[PDB]
């Protein structure tokens, strides 16, 4: 999507075959701080221009190839121009590229060794492509296509289809202009034909030798309008059909209009002339301000035409020419009567999806662009795609004067059409029309209070028909605690079977305990518990995380593919919750946002579990009561190491409860009541997810494996307690003999373990400053008893 | 040089490199179910 | 892509490979003062 | 031939083609007759004479042909060219009126008389163009310009049309440049040129600037940059801050735009003292970068002198925004808003083992958009260095006061024995002499520096209102500050010598430490032998053991003999500290300035040191 | 620590960032090829 920069550059290192240095990365970060969703390159061209001329070492090849690439009004012209231009100022720059370029031909080649143009047919090609290419974009709607025969009955468009030189010179005049009024209208005269030529350009236009040098001469400078004429009215007939967009259209109705009215003016001279007393001079005269206007619309046609441009980009370039003819009056005018009209339907269509989101596409030249996509996917698949490549912005499509506000429209629309598709849509409350001006402030003023009033709208929508806040705190009861009874009746209901090998396991009777549970408690006052299933992951906390995070090094195919499959896992790892939501309802709670929930859920939870053994491990033993405490030796020692287990346990919890739980959640609670778009709110809760995650420090390798070998040694012991205790009662193999001083071995593991977790976190915190770890370490050795071993160890490193 | 305030900037810059390290293992797993 | 396009401006460029992958970065509003120093330095090397 | 022939191709040559019996001799760039055409001498010399508007017409039409086939010549040209269009059509309408009359003869006379007022004229359009070659811009305007004082009334009326048409392009360009501030020239025919290789915020100095070559002919240089100013202005008002706002006559045109300059300049001051308060952010700036609100600086200190004794190789930032956020919420300093207090920060210069960890602690501010712009970064090491000096100053100043509570809590306390008397009342004769000095200091100091550079600059920026009185006054009060803080480069002995007093004030501290330490460690050891006793004695052994007895004495002994070395070197240190003090002033007798001179007189309060050095006297 | 070990671990981290970008570009392309 947008790291294309990425692997550019790195395939550009790769290609120059450079190790020395730091390499772009460095560059890739200046890069990466020029960002726009537009271009605003200009620049001064033209210094470029003679900067490059002035080594040119055979300008006219060049200003040939500039001039042609010009016509065709091709974007990213400007600075590839001031990039070639500033190259030859470093020669040494331009002496290492050429030796590259060397270098990387003769491997290339080492390699090798050793392993005229009609018009019509070009016009049919060009109508062709863009067919295929709409019907192809289409691709799911009928096609407008046109019959055949608009093109065919030919002259219905209005293209082209006596001895003289001894008669007198009053007769001959006579002549010529009648034959002139004839072709003005573009229709073959007597002594003037036009002919066939070769290229894409006006018809010349032959006359008898024996004319007159001075009058043929006079009437090749008069025909100019009879070619723009020809030129204009291939482009109107040619540019007519549906498949060249609105705006063509609306270009092509303006020349229809214009056109008539230079008939009128053609017709009203020949009324005159039917008096018999007109001349060449009077008709020159005459002819002079539609001479003009026509050069300008013929210039407008065939650049248009020689650029093929489509859609807005065709607004850019009529912006660009009215500017370049800015000081003319007659053609100012022009221009903005032109642009006013070719803007209409570009404007009512800006409009419809500005006010009411409604997308228009009868051919998708529009600046936003929608690619077909479903819901459910993203909810189902975790690769994101929605917000990124359903409502792109088209570049190759620009409009010049709204580059600056490009962006910010996409987001307005997209908003209308999150409340669209929820069928909920109403009217603005304003709803002026956006109407063509030469500046700019009005409409830029104009599309940002839209797009306040549709950010206020939807938040208020949000707020209101999806309350994302009761979501929002049904979500936080579920997956953190705060849920006691909750919690406590389901452990106490799925302890027995959370043993189970999965295999074995089947989530039916998982949620028929889970609504069991639900409805024999009183915490129903939440009405969003319908949203919630029980899923058994197929992998636990330690490998995942590990996987995740142990990559690169050498552990990117080393034992990432091993498969669980091989081995045998428990009920309590895989269980996991998993939530539900439709999509108007709380868009926000993404498949990331569900995976980064249950994650931390699952985590709580095993702790919460460990929490749990220890207290019924603590609950078994009681016939001590009143008998002797200090006998008994291992079936009392035992005592001590339990305690020290519990304050740790405990220790850790309430790091997780009050010093994660409450100041995300004060500070996202808070700062989504400001938020102004969706944008905010979607950027506060990915920081709420981020303090989440990093409280528990889930993110490095071997603090993560040292606290679950902790966990894993805790477990141990807790079960092997436990089976002493069952053996002992069934009397009050390997479990026979599974005292040989155990809780002499497991303190001793235990106890080394702790220590080097510690100094895990003394020594990461030591370069990650912060006070999170100093808290954790303030209240795991509050008291004196514990202290002196952590700054032994310490001492020798 | 630098403000001497960047540990949150590299705080930041950890986030770059847990998310999408994150993303790129849920995509490598799904290339392979298929 | 102007592939056609692409080719025909390298032949307009007329020096002594193609290099002209450049381009997209132009295509993604990269500063021109910015990729001309990246040229700069990788030729210091 | 007749002469019908003759005014047929007169007029076709007229339009600029030719004619049937007169060509264009490339021998003179001109038209005549042909050697076929021989006729009457008075007719050639009639129709050369009338030929001149033929040839004029040519020229004319060439140029603007040439120039017209091609799109990077200029809006400024494209306006004339059109005005010379119209010319041109208003020729062919003579041209037209008097083909009308062609119909049903005529005499050259007629053609003489209806054409010689269009002779005056293309001459008039011929001298115009002939002086536009190769010009754009608004040259071209002066070109122009060139013939607005002519006279020929007709000419000067056309030209003066022909001027007005062609200078609403510029106007309409300054118009914008001083409502909304755009520059989208693109052969950069606008006076104010611009640089495409600046940032954001160096751009004040760097992009834009003016056009000597370019200057247009009605406006001078002071005109130009007030509009620059005005430019400038409107461009920062959104560019940076993002706020938009709502915004020939010749004689009052130059007050129009100085009230129009007045009203702008008001209305970014305002902008800028509302949505940023620049005032807040120099009050903010005094009252802690340079070491303002003293409560701030003192539990500062408090929270890190269990940390910065130490080298610097083991300091961290989290504790310093920790302690210094809760001295925010604990000091009477809580009224700061939370915007400018979040902009603070602590600055690191480098690592240095070979220092204590207070040397190279710092400090800064954080600066970005319109506050950066106008806080360059030379300006803030200048006052990075200023705040070193002054942190140095506040160092010395706890460290005599740190001294003097812990000799009132050690001495009190430890009081019992004549054998600590000489080097108690020593010790506290020498830091009675050096919280004098320090505290004077501190006080020049404060009522110099802090007070009258700042009061001034308040008081003037209050009545200043414009962006460049604001840098004008800021640099002015950082070059006072500066050359008052001793820094300038003719002070350097006076830093040095006030250096090696600091220097030799931290190494008596010192000294006094390792004393403490040793006097520390003797009670301990007598608090140990006391309680020994004591358990002897209730353990039923009577009397000291020879080896007590024995270890007693000669620690006793050893340390009595070891006293007196610390006497003398105390005494050493103190003839160290007479003597720098006592050369710090005899420098400081050349005084050149009168706030010299009154620190020197107003050092008496003791009287006690002109008797050393008879000079001082 | 000092001044230099900050440095010294960014760039480092940066380049892993940037190794990063490339194989999630380098997925997601093989994502859409199909």
């Amino acid at each position: 999507s947008e790291f294309r920069i990425h692997h550019d550059v790195n395939e550009l290192l790769s290609l120059l075959r450079v190790h020395g240095g730091d390499g772009a990365e460095v560059y890739i970060d200046l890069l990466q701080k020029n960002r726009t969703p537009y271009v605003t390159t200009t620049v001064s061209a033209h210094s470029a221009k003679v900067k490059i001329a002035e080594f040119s070492r055979t300008p006219e090849d060049f200003l040939k190839k500039y001039d042609e690439l010009k016509s065709k009004n091709t974007r990213n012209l400007d600075p590839l121009v001031y990039l070639l231009s500033k190259l030859m100022e470093d020669r040494e720059t331009l002496q290492y590229l050429q030796q590259n370029a060397k270098e990387r031909a003769e491997l290339a080649a080492s390699a090798a060794a050793s392993s005229g143009p009609t018009w019509q047919q070009s016009l049919e090609l060009t109508r062709k492509m863009l067919r295929d290419k709409q019907s192809k974009k289409n691709s799911g709607q009928r096609l407008p296509v046109l019959p055949a025969w608009v093109y065919e009955r030919p002259a219905l468009l209005g293209d082209f289809l006596v001895p003289i030189g001894s008669l007198p010179l009053a007769s001959q005049e006579a002549a010529v202009v009648e034959d002139l009024l004839y072709v003005l209208v573009g229709v073959d005269g007597r002594y003037i034909s036009a002919q066939p030529l070769t290229g894409r350009q006006g018809r010349t236009f032959l006359v008898d030798p024996n004319l007159d040098l001075s009058i043929r001469e006079l009437v090749s400078r008069i025909l100019p309008v009879a070619a723009s004429y020809s030129t204009v009215t291939r482009f109107i007939e040619e540019k007519s059909s549906f498949e060249y967009g609105q705006v063509n259209h609306a270009l092509a109705a303006a020349m229809r209009t214009l056109v008539k009215e230079y008939l009128v003016l053609v017709t009203q001279l020949e009324q005159l002339q039917r008096q018999g007393l007109l001349s060449l001079q009077k008709l020159w005269f005459y002819i002079q301000p539609a001479m003009r206007s026509l050069d300008i619309l013929a210039s407008l046609a065939t650049s248009v035409d020689k650029g093929e441009c489509i859609g807005g980009a065709t607004l850019s370039l009529l912006h660009d020419r009215s500017f370049s003819y800015t000081g003319d009056s007659q053609a100012q005018e022009l221009c903005l009567h032109l642009t006013k009209a070719a803007s209409t339907p570009y404007f009512e269509i800006l409009e419809k999806w500005i006010y009411r989101g409604i997308i228009d596409d009868p051919y998708s030249e529009f600046m936003v662009e929608e690619h077909e996509l479903r819901k459910e996917k993203i909810q189902e698949d975790y690769n994101d795609k929605y917000w990124d490549q359903r409502y792109t912005v088209v570049q190759r499509q620009i409009p010049s004067f709204l580059q600056k506000m490009a962006g910010k429209v996409l987001s307005t629309g997209k908003y209308l059409n999150v409340v669209r598709e929820c069928g909920h849509d109403v009217t603005c409350p304003v709803a002026k029309e956006v109407v063509y001006t030469l500046k700019e402030r009005a409409y830029v003023e104009q599309i940002e209070k839209a797009f306040s009033y549709a950010s206020k709208v939807l938040l208020d929508f949000l707020m209101g028909e999806k309350e994302l806040l009761a979501h929002l705190r049904s979500i936080k009861r579920y997956f953190l605690m705060d849920q006691g009874d909750f919690f406590v009746h389901f452990m106490d209901l799925t302890e027995e079977e959370l043993k189970k090998p999965v295999d074995d396991i089947t989530p039916t009777r998982l949620e028929a305990l889970l609504e069991l549970a639900l409805r024999m408690s009183t915490a129903n006052t939440d009405p969003f518990k319908d949203d919630l299933k029980i899923d058994l992951m197929p992998h636990d906390l330690i490998t995942q995380l590990l996987r995740v995070l142990a990559i690169e090094t050498q552990q990117e195919k080393a034992m990432v593919h091993a498969d669980p499959t091989e081995l045998t896992l428990s009920g309590l790892e895989a269980f996991s919750f998993d939530y539900v939501v439709t999509w108007p309802l709380s868009l926000i709670i993404n498949r990331k946002a569900l995976t980064r929930y249950q994650m931390l859920f699952r985590h709580m939870f095993y702790c919460k579990h460990v929490e749990r053994q220890l207290c019924s491990v603590w609950i078994s033993n009681k016939a001590a009561k009143r008998f002797s405490l200090h006998s008994a030796k291992w079936f009392a020692g035992a005592f001590t190491l339990r305690q020290r287990m519990l304050n740790f346990v405990q220790n850790i919890q309430s790091y997780m409860m009050f010093e994660v739980m409450e100041p995300t959640w004060h500070v996202l609670e808070q700062n989504l009541r400001s938020a102004s778009n969706i944008d905010d709110v979607l950027g506060h809760h990915a920081s709420f997810l981020d303090n989440c995650l990093k409280d528990c420090m889930l993110t490095n390798p071997e603090l993560l494996r040292v606290f679950s070998k902790l966990m894993s040694v805790c477990v141990m012991f807790t079960n092997c307690l436990q089976r002493f205790t069952q053996s002992m009662k069934l009397d009050s193999p390997q479990l026979a003999s599974s005292f040989e001083a155990t809780i002499t071995k497991f303190d001793k593991n235990f106890s080394a373990h702790l220590l080097d977790l510690l100094a895990r976190l003394s020594i990461y915190s030591t370069s990650d400053c912060e006070h999170g770890m100093a808290s954790v370490i303030s209240r795991l050795d509050f008291n004196g008893f514990y202290t002196e071993r952590l700054e032994r160890l310490s001492a020798e490193r | 040089r630098n403000m001497k305030d960047f540990e949150n900037q590299i705080t930041e810059l950890k986030k770059e490199n847990f998310n999408l390290k994150l993303r790129i293992y849920f995509l490598e797993e799904r290339m392979q179910q298929e | 892509a102007e592939e056609t396009e692409l080719f025909e401006l390298a032949q307009a460029a007329g020096g002594a490979e193609v290099f002209k992958i450049l381009v997209d970065l132009l295509k993604l509003n990269v500063a021109p003062l910015a990729v001309f120093q990246m040229l700069k330095s990788m030729c210091a090397g | 031939v007749t002469e019908a022939a003759l005014v047929r191709d007169i007029l076709y040559v007229f339009q600029g083609i030719d004619g049937k019996h007169v060509k264009m001799s490339n021998a003179d760039n001109c038209y005549t007759v042909e050697g076929k055409a021989n006729l009457s001498k008075s007719l050639r010399d009639t129709a050369v004479r009338l030929a001149e508007l033929g040839w004029l017409h040519n020229k004319i039409r060439k140029y603007t042909d040439q120039r017209s086939l091609d799109r990077s010549f200029g809006l400024v040209g494209q306006s004339f060219c059109a005005a010379l269009h119209q010319e041109l059509r208003e020729y062919y309408r003579l041209l037209s009126v008097l083909h009308s009359q062609l119909q049903l003869s005529l005499t050259l006379r007629r053609l003489l008389v209806w054409t010689y007022d269009p002779k005056m004229r293309l001459k008039t359009l011929a001298a115009l163009v002939d002086h536009c070659q190769g010009r754009k811009g608004g040259e071209l305007a002066s070109a122009v310009h060139a013939y607005t004082k002519t006279g020929d009334p007709y000419a000067r009326s056309l030209v003066q049309h022909i001027l007005s048409l062609v200078s609403h392009p510029v106007l309409s360009f300054l118009y914008r440049w001083i409502y909304d501030g755009e520059l989208e020239d693109t052969y950069h025919e606008f006076f104010v040129a611009s640089d495409p290789a600046v940032k954001a915020d160096r751009l004040w100095h760097d992009k834009y600037a003016l056009r000597k070559p370019m200057i247009p002919s009605f406006m001078t240089m002071d005109q130009c940059r007030k509009v620059l100013l005005i430019g400038k202005s409107i461009n920062f008002l959104h560019q940076v801050c993002h706020d938009q706002t709502p915004t020939d006559l010749e004689n009052a045109f130059q007050g129009k735009i100085d009230a129009a300059y007045f009203e702008t300049s008001k209305y970014l001051l305002d902008v800028l003292n509302k949505k940023y308060s620049l005032l807040d952010h120099m009050q903010a700036m005094r009252r802690y970068l340079l070491l303002g609100q003293g409560d701030f600086i003192r539990h500062l200190m408090d929270l890190l002198k269990p940390e910065l004794v130490r080298p610097a190789t083991t300091l961290y930032q989290h504790n310093l925004t920790g302690i210094l956020e809760t001295a925010v919420r604990a000091t009477n300093a809580q009224f700061d808003s939370p915007e400018i207090l979040k902009r603070l920060d602590v600055r690191l210069l480098e690592v240095s083992p070979g220092d204590t960890g207070w040397d190279v602690f710092s400090l800064d501010y954080h600066v970005d958009g319109p506050i950066a712009t106008v806080f360059t970064r030379e300006c803030m090491s200048h006052y990075l260095r200023a705040f070193n000096f002054l942190w140095r100053a506040k160092r010395v100043e706890y460290i005599l006061t740190d001294i003097r509570k812990g000799h009132m809590c050690n001495a009190r306390l430890l009081r019992s024995m004549p054998e600590f008397s000489g080097v108690l009342h020593h010790c506290h004769i020498l830091a009675s002499e050096m919280v004098h000095f320090i505290h004077q200091m501190q006080y020049y100091v404060t009522f110099e520096v802090l007070e009258c550079s700042w009061d001034e600059l308040w008081n003037r920026v209050q009545r200043a209102q414009d962006l460049d009185h604001i840098i004008a006054a800021h640099e002015a009060f950082l070059g006072t500050v500066i050359s008052r803080c001793l820094l300038d480069s003719d002070s350097r002995a006076l830093l040095n010598q006030l250096r090696a007093v600091f220097d030799q004030i931290i190494e008596l501290q010192n000294t006094q430490d390792a004393i403490y330490r040793a006097a520390l460690e003797e009670l301990q050891r007598r608090l140990q032998f006391e309680e020994k006793k004591k358990q002897r004695e209730a353990e039923g052994q009577w009397g000291v053991s020879a080896a007590e007895e024995e270890q007693e004495k000669r620690r006793v002994q050893e340390f009595q003999e070891s006293i007196p070395k610390m006497c003398s070197q105390l005494r050493i240190l103190t003839h160290f500290y007479q003597g720098v003090v006592q050369q710090f002033l005899v420098s400081l007798t050349t005084s050149s300035d009168e706030s010299l001179r009154f620190l020197s007189f107003r050092l008496d309060f003791n009287e006690h040191y002109r008797a050393r050095e008879p000079r001082l006297r």
